[PDB]
């Protein structure tokens, strides 16, 4: 679009990203801190620049728009942002949450990791028939 | 300043996502309802399913006199 | 399960042993004592797909994860498009 | 004026594909198709369902009645009509059951004019059940019938060919 | 009348069929 014009990461046309379902559904999109004005490798397929502004690319699935580390990563950079976009606002908010960098400590928030019994001697194969009162729903 | 030509009418320029063609010739509600049964489709399909296609194949597959395989 | 691939194992340390797999794995959740003190065998895991690459480093000493999950939205195959 | 409009990758953000080169937005072919329901829907389906109709009607003939199982026919049904008749029938429901992948129940009209449409998120549906009926109607009756003057014009013919 | 046995293979392996892959596109949706 135009009348509203706020780009920031640089790149002329493409055939690879973005298209019908991202509307229709769910979006996902990361942004980004950068120095001097260099230019990228890109998911998709292409190749282009930065500088800044929000620095603020919109990517159809998130495991598209991660990669800028598994590269973006490998180029400076304490700072890389990717959040959830709807059609109509939030729940889900994506690398918002608390602290940040998959590795340190502040909360437990899920995970577990032992179901019922744990990795021992499950030669014990599947138990009771499925029926509705005895804990096998998790 | 002449080619500085003063881009020989703009044009206004972008015609516009606007208008470039009326519309569709007059030839419509002379179809009103006429040919309806699609145009009462309220309901059918189921109807049209056993009804045509029987006839695109009851006589359709029959012959009084082969002209054969 | 929905989505459940082992891959604990009883160090659950992360250093020089296994980060790789597109968001799946926030954890650092330190168990009150398992040497380099993080642990367990995952976060919240309604968010990604079904990669393996979730071992193939770092131990899990038994199994190590692969595609069990059969409950499988699409945001969970890359292609719901 | 410029190098090719003011240079662009889609209407706009080149995020989304579509690479806008010729063969996509050209003003040479992009006014030839709107008319029909490429940007914009003009009247409602209803209409536009027989030159749908009929305009793939009259094709389907020589290609079943030239190129016939046992073809050059010298019977008085087929030159035309004969069975493909069929063709159309058998697709005018292959459609009908495609629009119950769209119910959403309404009645407004609006083939009418009021103020400069949009129909604004034009995209994705916005058009219900009650719609897709008129065209698919409009599809019968284009198809079967669209048969025949195709049939029934004699056949003046150009031929060989070499 | 004479020689006209000639239903029961569209019936079946024609118009049965087209029930079904109608009717049964009851799988997308009914
Ligand atoms: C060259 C030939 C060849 C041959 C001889 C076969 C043979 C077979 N294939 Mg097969 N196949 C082939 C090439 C071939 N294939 C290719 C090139 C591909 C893709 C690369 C496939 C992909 C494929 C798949 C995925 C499967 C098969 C299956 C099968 C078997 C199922 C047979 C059957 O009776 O289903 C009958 C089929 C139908 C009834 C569906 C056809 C529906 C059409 C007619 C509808 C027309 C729509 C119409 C316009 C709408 C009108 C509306 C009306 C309905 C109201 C059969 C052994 C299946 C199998 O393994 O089952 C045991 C299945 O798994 N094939
Ligand atoms: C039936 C065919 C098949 C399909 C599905 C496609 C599909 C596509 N082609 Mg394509 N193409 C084809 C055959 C096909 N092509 C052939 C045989 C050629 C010749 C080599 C091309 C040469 C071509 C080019 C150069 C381009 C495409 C492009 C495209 C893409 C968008 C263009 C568009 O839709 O503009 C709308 C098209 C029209 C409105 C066509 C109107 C022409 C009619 C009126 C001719 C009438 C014939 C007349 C009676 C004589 C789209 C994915 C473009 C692309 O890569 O993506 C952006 C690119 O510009 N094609
Ligand atoms: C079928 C597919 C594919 C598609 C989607 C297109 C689409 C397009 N081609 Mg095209 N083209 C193709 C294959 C394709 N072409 C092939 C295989 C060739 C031979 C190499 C061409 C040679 C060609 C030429 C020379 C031109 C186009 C042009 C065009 C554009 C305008 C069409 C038009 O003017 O309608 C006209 C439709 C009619 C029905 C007119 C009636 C014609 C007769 C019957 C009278 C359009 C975007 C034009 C263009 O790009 O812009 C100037 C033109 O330059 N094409
Ligand atoms: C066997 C056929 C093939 C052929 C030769 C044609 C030929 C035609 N179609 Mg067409 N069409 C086809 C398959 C075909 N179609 C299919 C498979 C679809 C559904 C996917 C359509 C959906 C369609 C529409 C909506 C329209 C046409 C239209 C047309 C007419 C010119 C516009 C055009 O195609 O620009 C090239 C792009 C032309 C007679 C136009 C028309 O007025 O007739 C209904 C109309 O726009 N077609
Ligand atoms: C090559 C073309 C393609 C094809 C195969 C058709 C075919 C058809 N058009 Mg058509 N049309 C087209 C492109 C096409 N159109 C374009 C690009 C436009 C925009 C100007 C129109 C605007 C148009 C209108 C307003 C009408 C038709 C109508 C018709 C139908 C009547 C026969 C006739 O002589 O047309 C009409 C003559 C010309 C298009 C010349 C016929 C099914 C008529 C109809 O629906 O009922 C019979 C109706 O009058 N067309
Ligand atoms: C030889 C026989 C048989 C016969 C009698 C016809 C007859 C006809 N075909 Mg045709 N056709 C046939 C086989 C046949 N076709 C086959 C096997 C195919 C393969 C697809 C076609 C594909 C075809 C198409 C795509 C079209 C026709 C068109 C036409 C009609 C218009 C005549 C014309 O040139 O416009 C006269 C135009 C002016 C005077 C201007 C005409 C009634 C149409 C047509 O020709 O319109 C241009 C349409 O273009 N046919
Ligand atoms: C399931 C069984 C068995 C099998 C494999 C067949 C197979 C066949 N029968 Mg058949 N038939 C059967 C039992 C069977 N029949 C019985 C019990 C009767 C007496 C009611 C008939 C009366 C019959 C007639 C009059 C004809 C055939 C014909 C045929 C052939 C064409 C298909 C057809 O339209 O059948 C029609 C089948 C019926 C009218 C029987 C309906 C009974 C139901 C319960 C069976 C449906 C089971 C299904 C698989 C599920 C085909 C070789 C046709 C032929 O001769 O072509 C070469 C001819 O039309 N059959
Ligand atoms: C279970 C099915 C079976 C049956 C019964 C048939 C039957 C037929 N096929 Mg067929 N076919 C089949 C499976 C079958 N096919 C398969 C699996 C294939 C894939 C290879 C084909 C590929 C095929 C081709 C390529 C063709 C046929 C054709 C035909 C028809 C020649 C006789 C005829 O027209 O009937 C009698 C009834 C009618 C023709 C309808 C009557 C319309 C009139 C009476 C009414 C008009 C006035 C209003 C016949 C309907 C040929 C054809 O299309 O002819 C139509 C030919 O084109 N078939
Ligand atoms: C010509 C004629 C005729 C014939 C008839 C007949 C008798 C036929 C047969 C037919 C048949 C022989 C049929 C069968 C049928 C069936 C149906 C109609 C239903 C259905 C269906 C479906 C398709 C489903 C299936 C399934 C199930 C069960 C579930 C899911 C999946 C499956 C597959 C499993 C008569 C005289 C009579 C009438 C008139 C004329
Ligand atoms: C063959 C008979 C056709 C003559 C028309 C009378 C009956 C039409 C069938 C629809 C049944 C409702 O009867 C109706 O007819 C008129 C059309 O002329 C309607 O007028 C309108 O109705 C619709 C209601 O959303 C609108 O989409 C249309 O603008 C128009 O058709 C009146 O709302 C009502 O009187
Ligand atoms: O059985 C096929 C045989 O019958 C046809 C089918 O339309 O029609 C006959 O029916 C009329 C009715 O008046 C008779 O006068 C005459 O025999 C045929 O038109 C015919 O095509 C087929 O030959
Ligand atoms: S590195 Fe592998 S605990 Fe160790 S095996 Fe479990 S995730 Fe960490
Ligand atoms: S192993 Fe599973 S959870 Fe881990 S990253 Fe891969 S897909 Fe995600």
């Amino acid at each position: 679009e135009l009348d509203p014009n706020t780009p920031s990461p640089i790149f002329a046309g493409s055939t690879g990203g973005l298209l019908r379902k991202a509307q229709v559904e769910e979006f996902y999109v990361i942004t980004w801190e950068s120095p001097k004005e260099q230019i990228f490798e890109m998911p998709t397929g292409g190749a282009a620049i930065m500088r800044e502004g929000p620095n603020l690319l919109k990517l159809a699935r998130k495991e598209q728009c991660l990669a800028l580390g598994t590269r973006l990563r490998s180029k400076y950079k304490i700072k890389y942002q990717f959040y959830r976009v709807f059609p109509s606002g939030e729940v889900q908010y994506l690398h918002p949450k608390d602290g940040v960098y998959p590795e340190k400590v502040n909360p437990g928030r899920q995970g577990v990791g032992l179901n019922m019994r744990s990795i021992g001697k499950n030669v014990s194969p599947i138990e009771v028939k499925f029926t509705g009162k005895q804990p096998y729903d998790l | 300043d002449l080619e500085d030509i003063a881009n020989t009418t703009g044009q206004w320029d972008v015609y516009g996502s606007d208008a470039p063609s009326p519309y569709n010739s007059l030839q419509s509600k002379f179809f009103e309802t006429f040919a309806a049964p699609f145009t009462k489709r309220g309901l059918l399909l189921k109807f049209l399913i056993l009804g045509g296609g029987s006839l695109l194949t009851y006589v359709s597959a029959n012959a009084p006199q082969d002209v054969l395989p | 399960m929905s989505h459940s691939v082992k891959i604990y194992d009883t160090c659950i340390g992360c250093t020089q042993c296994v980060r790789a797999c597109p968001t799946d794995v926030l954890e650092m959740i330190p168990w009150g004592g398992c040497k380099a003190k993080q642990i367990a065998s995952a976060p919240r895991t309604e968010d990604c797909v079904g990669c393996k690459r979730c071992e193939s480093a770092c131990p899990t000493d038994f199994l190590s994860v692969r595609v069990y999950l059969w409950h499988e939205t699409t945001r969970s195959m890359g292609l719901a498009y | 004026k410029p190098t090719y409009q003011v240079i662009q990758p889609l209407n706009g953000d080149p995020f989304i594909g579509g690479l806008e080169t010729p063969v996509t937005s050209s003003p040479l072919i992009a006014w030839y198709l709107s008319n029909l329901p490429a940007y914009r829907t003009a009247v409602n389906p209803l209409l536009r369902g027989v030159e749908v109709g009929l305009a793939h009607g009259f094709l389907l003939v020589g290609p079943f009645v030239k190129a016939g199982p046992l073809r050059n026919t010298e019977y008085a049904g087929a030159a035309g009509s004969l069975a493909a008749a069929g063709l159309v029938v058998i697709l005018s429901m292959c459609l009908t059951m495609y629009g119950i992948a769209s119910f959403k129940e309404g009645e407004p009209s609006i083939a009418p004019a009021l103020t400069l449409t949009g129909r604004k998120k034009q995209p994705d549906q916005l058009q219900s059940a009650d719609g897709w009926a008129k065209f698919t109607g409009g599809f019968f009756f284009g198809g079967v019938s669209g048969v025949t003057w195709a049939c029934f014009l004699m056949y003046v013919l150009d031929l060989p060919y070499y | 009348m004479i020689n006209l046995p000639s239903l029961f293979v569209p019936l079946v392996g024609l118009l049965f069929p087209a029930v079904a892959m109608a009717s049964l596109f009851l799988h997308v949706e009914k």
